[PDB]
This record gives structure tokens, C-alpha cells and sequence, in this order.
């Protein structure tokens, strides 16, 4: 622990949590959002017999243990696992104590006010926090950017939002949530898997396939040409070695997976691709900055280090909008943390400790002055 | 050694990264500067053809 | 011209050595540090427990 | 991995490093054109004004 | 069919369809605008397979179709959404051929006039009805009031507009279009009830929203004091049994929903609420008949159905203007159907078959002859 | 600043602010008389979050702010809102204390004696000017066309007024306002864009008109003959590119929406065309000098750098007036300056500091004194 009272900063991102210090330039301890459950009962002894799993020991502990996830797009299952997985971090990852510095949260773009309210009544009386700060992701985004203009496209594993800021102002007249992310893909990915002849359903092979996406899947440029020319395509088609030494062959499926959240007619949504849905919200809001919002366009996420993205974006927002002014996407690398980052923004300057949520505030008002106290 | 050798790669993307960024904003102004020159010499272009008019009139 | 250029130019900057700050606080600091595993050699055969 | 990072950053160096270099020849282009561009900006000023005083008398 | 060749009555208000015989006192087929299409593709056989699905067909199967609004907010998408639905209506659901009667139409507001000519000249060459007219439905809804001063509040679905008449006569230069309507409300609730937990995007979450504003919404006497006896409100907390069996329960919400109609800044609108729109409408024109307008103001439309509007309209508009006057407000009961009656009215009147636009008229100067047959 | 004690000129136009130092010949600060206010509430912090922007920082920021007018055919709205637009002019825009350089001002026609007494005793204790002018905007422009005899149609953008001046005499008695203005152009437009597909309401879009306007609206020879031949029109017909990059094309209106100035009947007033109330002034004074104000007409403000006003208003008169003596219009090129032009001819000359407004006067007899002083 450093000898200043430094704020925690800490980006409970659907689908990563990434802890640490305020003024360190990346967070300390980072691990997925999985949790592992013992999968059987207890008559052995000497070891182990411990109920929660959290972090690399629970990668370690794939296969032992019943893998489960305390949040889905948003949703929250059992406060209980927030609160060790907390515990884990604060203590056994990043060995600090919030009894001595004010947190810095960030928060799903949307999240229900009663998830909000009932977190943080369950944080105030279990923890002994000095003081509070959530934000959404979104302006975390710009912040990282460090743009006041520009449509964020947050990313995640639950849900995907598209958000427009214009003149570092919000405008949630024209944003929108997808049901779409990492898990869609996932699911995709694993039935074109059993017709290609392997058919699994457990978790660790789950992160098998994402991390086959993230190595080997290309966004297609022209995809039923591309499907066409991959009929034999033995160079184009890619090979994956699976830890346990198997080769597995993957061709057109490497492009045919991030395509259905371009087009989600493939497994049955309503909502066309997620492209039209930052053109919708764009034209949602007046004309005239329409067009900055086209050449101010950011992306966030994991995901985004896919290749693949920024290319098939602009083509077709320029088929969609009209080809006079030139649109440009901007994403810098290892863009996962720059959520993070923006919160040891946020605790540089001076003037964020105006509006800590102290704990005389909570006491006073309860839950409730978080209503008056951020928004 | 190898990990301090990609720190060291890892600090020349930043360093590049900033030249073509700031590149990348003089690229902004000086083409602005010339959208804003040819808007003002065809405008005097036209206003010197319709006042050439005038005067034969 | 030279005004709206500079007053654009000046924002973008300024958000940008913000930025640069909090990398300039630190920049080593958040990597975790060095335990792998070598030598012990010297260690004895016959442990003094039998998971030996 | 370490060795593959290196190799990435390279392909990176190279990418990034003609990226600049284009754009201070890009610099250089729009240049000249913006000093022509001013040029033939103060030379129709210059004919309307001119004219103008023709005009008026 | 009826023996005599009495005209047809049509209503194609922007959120509802209601149309039958002259000389009715109501319509016989009424069905809601939204238009169903098939979500998947066809290798099934033996029953369905059918492209077009509309009205009560569409309602019992939404779940299978993606529904679209061949019209929204008076913009036209395909007009061969209008001809299978108007072949539906007189075919399937009037039994009526449109060969032998004349057709009297309502159209929306301030409709565009390239519109009219383009939806008219398809008319007629698809179509072989005798004779047409084409009216606004202020008037209509005039009619049905049956006193020639007032002004109308045309609540439709897409827009919403304030039209003022005087001794029966018609004053566009005071005539004005919002765009907030039944889409915003349930878009608002929408967003709202998302902060309450239920997120859902499809259609079906749409009618049950907007189900649940037509039973259990308020108009907020007083808003900002509402919502904080509203904070627990046990009795004045209402609940809704969701057709699944869900019971979801909402409280503040049925008065803040409404209230963005009187509230835009809720949602981001220059245009202030309503009531302003109609005291700049009633301003704009001379001093001295502006009392009459507020003795005499007139609201119509589906939504009119809710509580609320009336008290909170004539309470506003006294603070607005002086109070020396007594303002009240006339809306007879089930009046989304009184435009269709005043459609009959015009039908009643042996003047009417006067200016009928034949076809020969349209044949000799095209769509254009309506230019001057109408206006 | 000037090393010389030169005194300020500032034309505070109906529509425009035009300000500078005397001897200047040309306003060193002009901007439109828009102004912008955040359009909602303050939660980011880091830049901005400032009140009132006035200028052409608000026209950057069109967008964002509710665009507001503080003042509107001469009526005044917040006195607190022109106090911070002259602090702006006089310290942001012009870089010059008010302290030690007395002010020439130009006011509306006939602007209300009460407006004169509550602005002047505001402006005194507000700011420090050491001594006042204020002038009618009518004789200003007479003072650029420089020539005694004429009658003034002053076109600001919210009051059209005719006066006319006979060797350098004011003509109250026949001096005349219409509510035409600017904003019913505008108004007008938006309507017939409005039944050609296009229907906004915001500011932005009116700015836009009014730049169509400035552009290509013609002011039609023979308005029924023309668009006659404009039912086609493909050459006629004449197209702009918006800055999003649509084009949007008009044919007839560019010559039907001026036309409403000369045929106030489109939209309802019972005051005929502004040359109508040209000729009724020169009537009601003496016969005689009629004649020499037919042929000394002169027309002033921003909107006549539109085409087509000369022709029209000479054409229409010799319809009305006998044509014997000829009549020719005089319009120097950019005479929107004209007025603070003016001003500074009045600076010119030394018996103007004879009769400059001092504090002293102002402390003794308090504003009533400018009731003596100016008439
Ligand atoms: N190094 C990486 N390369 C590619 N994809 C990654 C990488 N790391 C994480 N991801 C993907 O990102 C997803 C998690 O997204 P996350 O960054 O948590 O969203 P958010 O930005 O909302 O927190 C995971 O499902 C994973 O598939
Ligand atoms: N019985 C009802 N009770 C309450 N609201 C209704 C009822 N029927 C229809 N509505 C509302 O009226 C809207 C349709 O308005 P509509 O009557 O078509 O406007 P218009 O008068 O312009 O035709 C629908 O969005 C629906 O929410
Ligand atoms: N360069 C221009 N070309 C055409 N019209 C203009 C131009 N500049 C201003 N206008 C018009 O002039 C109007 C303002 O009139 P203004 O000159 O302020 O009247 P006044 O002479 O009473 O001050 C604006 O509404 C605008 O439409
Ligand atoms: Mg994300
Ligand atoms: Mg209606
Ligand atoms: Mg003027």
C-alpha cells in the first residue's frame, strides 16, 4: 500500500474486473468475471474443500469446478459472490484495505437503479469504504479518448451499447442496449463447431472457442464471396492447436461468426446489425452534427482487439450516409484498460474530491442520495 | 532481456504513436486553411464577374 | 482562422497532457513482480514428511 | 511470446513510421497549395476592388 | 353489401385503421397500423407461408413476424403495404367491392402534397373506385363536435397537432405538428421501466406498454410532489398482471409517463409542453376571438381515452392566460371513432356528391386536378 | 485601443450587431443577434460549462444550446442577456473599455420611449461611458445614401419600416412598421419545405433556410405564370447541398416565399404588400413632393442583398403611381454596414461633442432628461 490515501480505482466491466491504485497508469490485479463452485461434495481432507473459486486459480480449477457467472448483461444473481470476489481482490490481489481510500467505480451503461441502490447499501454496511463514485463506461471511453465529441461503442460480454456524446454532453435520448456479445458469439460459434462434427457444452471448452476467436477469426469483407471461395480455400483456411494436441481445422466460420452481430437474421433478432444501430442514433439527434458524430466514432471493448472492425464499420456507415465527408474510426491499443485509465483520470485532479460519496451522506439519506448525489 | 527489449518497443509505439497523432492534426488545420481559401476565392471570383456586369450595364 | 485552429488545437492538446499525466505519475509500479521458479537443488531427498 | 511481440512491434515500427513520413509530404503538398490558394485570393480582391472604383465613378 | 350505392367511409388515422359504409354510425373494421412479416425463411409446407399478415391475423401472430409501420409519423415507406392491407379491409374485413362506392378519406395533418398526388394516382390505377374526397381529420373532428369554433388537439400516434378554427374556418397560419406522440410514450416507458429491471426491444413488450398506459396510467396533479408521496405509496403504488402471470408493479412511473408530453426537456425537446403549443397557436391570432378559443378548445384522438388530460389542460392553460373566463374542455366518450362519424355526416348531405372527384377528372388532368378540386 | 479618446459606434440592429470605433469605415465586431443557453443540466466538469455563449462561438455550438432571441421585432425580453453581449463586444470582441469612449447608438424605429428610458438608465449604471448618443437607424441610412430627400424602407429582421424624409426631415406622420420580417420568411419557407417532405423546427434548420434564402430564392416577375412554367422546370429548378451533404431540390418556392412580403394574403394580414404601404405614405403627406419621392426612393438592411426587389418595387409603383416621371431605386453594395457608417460620419464632424449625453446630465435630471435631450 502506498503511504498517501490515493483513491482505489477499480472497472467492474461485464466481463472483466480491473483493480488498483489512483495515478497508476494500468490496474494491478485483472481477472475474468468467471466463478468456480465445487461440482460435488465433500469426504476427502487434507486440501482444498474450499467453497468459492475466484480468478486464475478458478482457470486452474475449470474442470473441477461448476462454472457460473454472478452477472449476465447486466444482471445481478447473488450479491454474496460480489462480495468475495471484493474480497479477493481488495485483500488477496491487490492487498489493500478500503478502509483508507475512496473508490472509484464504473457501472454497465443502463444499469437498473435498484442494482444500483441495493449494491451500494450492501457495499456501505459490508465494507468499510470512506467514500464513493461510480460512473458509466461510456464518458470513461471518451475520457480515454480524450475527444469530447464522438458515439461510443461499448462492446462487452453481456451487452453492447452504442451511446453519443457530443461536446462531452450525453445523450440518452439515442442510446440503445443489443442483447448481443461475447456469449452470442460463443453460442454461434459452438453449433457451426457440432456441424462441424465437435459438439460441446461445457465452460472450459467455451474458453477454448473464445480464445479461438481471438486468435484465428477474420470479420469478412464480402461474405458470401468469401463463403464461396473458401469452398476449398486450403491457404485461407486456418488450423488451431487445441491444448490437449488435437489440430482443429476452421475455414469460412473464422468470418461467419462475428458476422451475426451484423447480421443477427442468422440466429433470429429483430434488430439488424449493430451498425444500423449507430446509424439510427445518430439521425435520432439533429442533423447538422450528424456528420461529426460519423467522422468521431469510437469503439471499446475487449472485443475490439479482433481484427476486422474498423474496416467493415466505415464501408458500410459510407454505403448508409453520404460519402462527402470522410469517416474515420480512432481505437487505441489495449483499449480494455482505457476505462481504467479514465478513472485515474478522474482521481488526478483536484476537484474530485468536491463530490465523494462520503459515508455521513449514505447515513443521512440512505441509499437514496446516490439519486441527488451523481445524477 | 526480452521482456525489457519489448518495454523499450512497447515505449517506441508511444513515441510514434504522438508523431503521428500530432501529424494528424496539422493535417486537420492546413486542410481546413485550404477549404476556407478556395471558399473565399470563388466567392471573389463571383462577385467580381457580377460586378463586371454592373459595369457594362 | 488561425484563432478557431488554435482554440481546437489548444482543447485537444490540453486533454492530452491530462492524459499524459497519470502516466507520468507512474509506469512500472502496476506490473506485478518477479517469483520464478529455479535453483533448490541443495534441497534434501528425504523429506521431513512422508509426501516423500 | 516475448519473440512474437517483438516481431509485431516491428511490423509496427515500419506501418507507423511511413504513416508520418507521408503525411509531412502530405504537409509540404498542402503547403504550396494553401500559399497559391492565398495568392489568388488577394489577386481577385485586388480585381474586385478595382473594379468597384470603376465602378463608382 | 347494401342494395344502394352508398359511398364508403375511411379513417386512416396515423395509428389506427377504421373503415365501413356511409350512413354508419360506426365503422366496421377497425384495426391497429402495424403490418407483420414472416422473421424466417420458407421449407415448411402444408399450412401458412404466407408474406402479408395484417390486423387481428398480425395481433395473434407477433411473436413469429417482424412488425413494421407502413407509416409513421405521416412519412410513407411502400405503398404496397397500403394496397394489401386496403385489399384486406374491403375484401376481407368490409366484404365490400370498391367498384360501386365512392371513397371519403381522412388523412393525417398537413400532409405532404407529393404524397397525395403519388398516393392518389396509385389509387386510381390499382384501384376502381368512382369517385373520391380526401379531408383533414380537424375538421372531422370538428363535425363530430358539431360547433364550427374551437381548437382541435389531434392526438395520433405519430404526430400530434393543434389546429384552430373559427366559425368553421380553418387557420394554418396557427396550425402547428409535434412529433411527440404514442412512439415517445412508449419509448419513454420504455426506458423507464428498464431503470425498473424489465429491458425488453421487441414489439410485443411494445403493445403490452402501451396495454399498460391505456389502464393504470395517470396524469400527475402536481408532478414533483407526486413522486415524493410516491416514494413508498404503498396504496397508490399500482400493479398489472402481465398475460404470462407476471405481476409487475409500478408506481410514480404512471404519472411520469404521460407528464413528457407537458415535460419535454424529460427526453430533450426545444419545444415546451403541448399547452404552450397551444397558447402560442391561440396568440398568434387576433386579441379579441383568443377567449373563445379558450372556452372552446376540442381534443380527439385514441390516447384522449386516458384520465387526466383534461384537469391538468384547463388548470395550465388558466395559470398561462387570465383567469376571468371560465375554460372547459368537451370530449364526448369514444371519439377515436367520431372523425369516421363525421365521415358518414359528410356522406348524410346531398351537396357532397357536388365535388366527388370521378375519374374523368383525374384522367383528363392527372393527379393535379386535386390541386383544385380539393383546396 | 487607439491612443485617441475616438468614440464608439455600435448599430444595434434588428437581427444584426455591428460595432466599432469612430472613424472606422467599416464595424469591427459583427455578429447576429442569436443567443444560446445549455439546453441541459451540469454533471462533467474539465471544460465548458459556461452560461451564456453569444456569438460565433454559439453559432459553433447551434447545436447544444436552446437558441433563444433577446430581442424580437424590437421588443425586449431579459436586459441581463444585452448586458453580456456588449460585455462580450466591448471586451472579448472589440478589446476596448467602455470607460473613456462615449457611445453612438442606433435604435429601431419608433422603439418604445419606455424601452429608451429603462435600456438608458440600465446601460448608465451599469456601465461607465462617459457620454451618449442614440439615433434612429432611418436617418443613419440616409446619411450613407448621403442625399436629404427620400423614403427609407428599413428591412431588419424582425420590423419593416417605411419613413420617408424630406430634405433631411423626419416624416412621423407617415412613417409606418409591418410585422414582416426575417422570421416570417423563415416561418413561411418552413412550411412550404414543410409540404415538400421536409419538416423541422429547430433553430439550426432556420439558419440553414435563411442561408437558402440569401442564396437562390428569385423574386419572381409574374408570380402565377412562373410557377405555371415552373411545373417542370428543369433548368429553372434549382438545388442546394445541405452540409450533411443531401441535396435538396427547389423549384417555385425560391420566388414564392418573398412573394409573402408582397402578398401578405398567403398567410393572413390584412395590411397589402409592402409597396402598398409605400404608396399610402408618400400620399398621406402633401401632393407636390410625391413626385420626388417616387424617384428618391431607398431601401436598406441585410436582406436586400437578395436579387430582385429593385425591379419588383419600381415596376409596382409605376403600376400604382402615374408613369410620367421616371423612377429609379438607389441600393449601394453591402449597405448593412450603411448605418454604422453612418455613425461614424456623425463622429466625423465636431459639433457632435456639443450634444453628447453626459453622466452629469443623466444624475441630475435621472433618464427622463433624454425626453429634452435627443428630441
Ligand atoms: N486480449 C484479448 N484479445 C481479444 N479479445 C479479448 C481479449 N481480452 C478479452 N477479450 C474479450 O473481451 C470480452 C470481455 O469484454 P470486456 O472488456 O470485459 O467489456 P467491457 O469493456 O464492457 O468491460 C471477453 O469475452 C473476451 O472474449
Ligand atoms: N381504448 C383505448 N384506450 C386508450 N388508448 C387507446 C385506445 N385505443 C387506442 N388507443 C391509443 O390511441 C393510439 C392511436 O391513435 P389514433 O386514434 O389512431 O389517432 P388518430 O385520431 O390520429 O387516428 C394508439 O397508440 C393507442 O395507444
Ligand atoms: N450577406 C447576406 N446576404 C443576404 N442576406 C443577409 C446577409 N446578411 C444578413 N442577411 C439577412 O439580414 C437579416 C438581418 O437584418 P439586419 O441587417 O440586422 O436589419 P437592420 O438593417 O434593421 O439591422 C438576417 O435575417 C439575414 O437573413
Ligand atoms: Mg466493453
Ligand atoms: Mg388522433
Ligand atoms: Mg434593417
Amino acid at each position: 500500500d502506498e503511504d498517501e490515501t490515493t483513491a482505489l480505482v477499480c472497472d467492474n466491466g461485464s466481463g472483466l474486473v480491473k483493480a488498483g491504485f489512483a495515478g497508476d497508469d494500468a490496474p494491478r490485479a485483472v481477472f475474468p468475471s468467471i466463478v468456480g463452485r465445487p461440482r460435488h461434495q465433500g469426504v476427502m481432507v487434507g486440501m482444498g474443500q474450499k467453497d468459492s473459486y475466484v480468478g486464475d486459480e478458478a482457470q486452474s480449477k475449470r474442470g473441477i469446478l461448476t462454472l457460473k457467472y454472478p452477472i449476465e448483461h447486466g444482471i445481478i444473481t447473488n450479491w454474496d459472490d460480489m462480495e468475495k470476489i471484493w474480497h479477493h481482490t481488495f485483500y488477496n490481489e491487490l492487498r489493500v484495505a478500503p478502509e483508507e481510500h475512496p473508490t472509484l467505480l464504473t457501472e454497465a451503461p443502463l444499469n437498473p437503479k435498484a442494482n444500483r441502490e441495493k449494491m451500494t447499501q450492501i457495499m456501505f454496511e459490508t465494507f468499510n469504504v470512506p467514500a464513493m463514485y461510480v460512473a458509466i463506461q461510456a464518458v470513461l471511453s471518451l475520457y480515454a479518448s480524450g475527444r469530447t465529441t464522438g458515439i461510443v461503442l461499448d462492446s462487452g460480454d453481456g451487452v453492447t451499447h452504442n451511446v453519443p456524446i457530443y461536446e462531452g454532453y450525453a445523450l440518452p435520448h439515442a442510446i440503445m442496449r443489443l442483447d448481443l456479445a461475447g456469449r452470442d458469439l460463443t453460442d454461434y460459434l459452438m453449433k457451426i463447431l457440432t456441424e462441424r462434427g465437435y459438439s460441446f457444452v461445457t465452460t472450459a471448452e467455451r474458453e477454448i472457442v473464445r480464445d479461438i476467436k481471438e486468435k484465428l477469426c477474420y470479420v469478412a469483407l464480402d461474405f458470401e464471396n468469401e463463403m464461396a471461395t473458401a469452398a476449398s480455400s486450403s491457404s485461407l483456411e486456418k488450423s488451431y492447436e487445441l491444448p490437449d494436441g488435437q489440430v482443429i481445422t476452421i475455414g469460412n466460420e473464422r468470418f461467419r461468426c462475428p458476422e451475426t452481430l451484423f447480421q443477427p437474421s442468422f440466429i433470429g433478432m429483430e434488430s439488424a446489425g449493430i451498425h444500423e444501430t449507430t446509424y439510427n442514433s445518430i439521425m435520432k439527434c439533429d442533423i447538422d452534427i450528424r456528420k461529426d458524430l460519423y467522422a468521431n466514432n469510437v469503439m471499446s471493448g475487449g472485443t475490439t482487439m479482433y481484427p476486422g472492425i474498423a474496416d467493415r464499420m466505415q464501408k458500410e456507415i459510407t454505403a448508409l450516409a453520404p460519402s462527402t465527408m470522410k469517416i474515420k474510426i480512432i481505437a487505441p491499443p489495449e483499449r480494455k484498460y482505457s476505462v481504467w485509465i479514465g478513472g485515474s483520470i478522474l482521481a488526478s485532479l483536484s476537484t474530485f474530491q468536491q463530490m465523494w460519496i462520503t459515508k455521513q451522506e449514505y447515513d443521512e439519506a440512505g441509499p437514496s442520495i446516490v439519486h441527488r448525489k451523481c445524477f | 532481456e526480452a521482456e525489457k527489449a519489448a518495454d523499450e518497443s512497447e515505449r517506441g509505439m508511444k513515441v510514434i504513436e504522438s508523431r503521428a497523432q500530432k501529424d494528424e492534426e496539422k493535417m486537420e488545420i492546413q486542410e481546413i486553411q485550404l477549404k476556407e481559401a478556395k471558399h473565399i476565392a470563388e466567392d471573389a471570383d463571383r462577385k467580381y464577374e457580377e460586378v463586371a456586369r454592373k459595369l457594362v450595364i | 482562422l488561425g484563432a478557431r485552429a488554435k482554440e481546437s488545437l489548444d482543447l485537444r492538446a490540453h486533454l492530452k497532457q491530462v492524459k499524459k499525466e497519470d502516466t507520468e505519475k507512474e509506469n512500472r509500479e502496476v506490473g506485478d513482480w518477479r517469483k520464478n521458479i529455479d535453483a533448490l537443488s541443495g534441497m534434501e531427498g528425504r523429506k521431513k514428511k512422508f509426501e516423500s
